[PDB]
């Protein structure tokens, strides 16, 4: 089936530079003219650039010269070379497929944020929180840049999860999750909160034991 | 160089209502190279809807048609719950491709009150040397609602940083999570720590609350 998938996202410096990549596959590639998109936090879509099978590129104006387009059709990929970034560049990022002359933007990839800011990566503190239905949460605090992936029991816990948008305080975020599960499954049965925090490379795992 | 407007900004709607959101254009664009996308929050966007021209039986593809004009709309015929959304128009008929702003689509419920708990810090955080007092307030209904923190009785908001969750796509509720944080030392000053929660669905506050040296 027809995927596209990011990397290359993360924290970096203004006037520093970043290398986005977007990974093909189940379609033939070389086909299709290929687009960027990208998404201020809060804010609306915004096209940044395109590159015809044909290899033809074009680039919002205000990124001309800054960014570079390109792909390799070998290895089913697309780039996007960043240099020069500033403050305003800071953004989800999403690779697209074109349907036709490109415009129609059928397939998206699911977006690998970029921050740019001279504050510097900090791993979130994960904390445990402990107290029919038992609600139990996670606290993640202390972290920077965005974002966090918060799952429950590695993600077999989906239901009943509310996962709250992190609010930023002194340059670090924070963030809390609750789950909502049977009196009967906790403490009867493990539930832990799995945090990944990529840009530190943070990964934790923090089991909910009650209290005493 | 051509703009996109869309009207509403945003928008809030009964299940059942017929809704239209508008893309209005600064000059002409061609009916075939307007599209629109829908985006849940914190997803990618999908292709939503797009206009062409059809050929009758045994036409040839030679021919075809479309419109010129600066209106295009998209239309929910009956709004229900999981059309939560913010949906964006986008236009390929000039260079660059533009889109409009977004219109968010927020749906219109049942008053619902919420279910809260509140957390003490947890041993690790304290032997860090910090502690947040968690309150969660989940699934009510409309999303406006007001919380108070209490210590020993006297209200606090001195250290309390508040965050609502985007509508749910299927009951179409709203939850907050209020976070109280204070240093250990100043935590261990004060007994009874309260969350009071005020909410339309009712003037009695509903009140979480627990004691530090129970």
């Amino acid at each position: 089936e027809v995927q596209l998938v990011e990397s290359g996202g993360g924290l970096v410096q203004p006037g520093g530079s970043l290398r986005l990549s977007c990974a093909a596959s189940g379609f033939t590639f070389s086909r299709y003219t290929m687009s960027w998109v990208r998404q201020a936090p809060g804010k609306g879509l915004e096209w940044v650039a395109t590159i015809s099978g044909g290899g033809h590129t074009y680039y919002l104006d205000s990124v001309k010269g800054r960014f570079t387009i390109s792909r390799d059709n070998s290895k089913n990929t697309l780039y996007l070379q960043m240099n020069s970034l500033r403050a305003e560049d800071t953004a989800v990022y999403y690779c697209t497929r074109g349907f036709g002359d490109g415009g129609y933007f059928d397939v998206w990839g699911q977006g690998t944020l970029v921050t740019v800011s001279s504050a510097k990566t900090t791993p979130p503190s994960v904390y445990p929180l402990a107290p029919s239905m038992v609600t139990l949460g996670c606290l993640v605090k202390g972290y920077f840049p965005e974002p966090v992936t918060v799952t429950w029991n590695s993600g077999s816990l989906s239901s009943g999860v509310h996962t709250f948008p992190a609010v930023l305080q002194s340059d670090l975020y924070t963030l809390s999750s609750s789950v909502t599960v049977p009196s009967s499954t906790w403490p009867s049965e493990t539930v832990t909160c799995n945090v990944a925090h990529p840009a530190s490379s943070t990964k934790v795992d923090k089991k909910i034991v009650p209290r005493d | 160089q051509i703009q996109l407007t869309q009207s509403p900004s945003s928008l809030s709607a009964s299940v059942g209502d017929r809704v239209t959101i508008t893309c209005s254009a600064s000059s002409s664009v061609n009916s075939s190279a307007l599209f629109w996308y829908q985006q849940k929050p914190g997803k990618a966007p999908k292709p939503w809807i797009y206009l062409t021209s059809n050929l009758a039986s045994g036409v040839p593809s030679r021919f075809s048609g479309s419109g010129s004009g600066t209106d295009y709309t998209l239309t929910i015929s009956s709004l229900q719950p999981e059309d939560f959304a913010t949906y964006y128009c986008q236009q390929i008929s000039g260079n660059p491709w533009t889109f409009g702003q977004g219109t968010k689509v927020e749906i219109k419920r049942a008053d619902a009150a919420p279910t809260v708990s509140i957390f003490p810090p947890s041993s690790e955080q304290l032997t860090s040397g910090g502690a947040s007092v968690v309150c969660f307030l989940n699934n009510f209904y409309p999303k406006d609602i007001n919380v108070k923190w209490k210590i020993d009785g006297s209200e606090r908001q001195n250290g309390v940083l508040n965050s609502w969750t985007d509508q749910d796509s299927k009951d179409s509720t709203y939850s907050m999570s209020s976070t109280l944080t204070l240093t250990k030392d100043e935590y261990e000053r004060h007994n009874s720590y309260t969350c009071e929660a005020t909410h339309k669905t009712s003037t009695s506050p509903i009140v979480k609350s627990f004691n530090r040296n129970e």
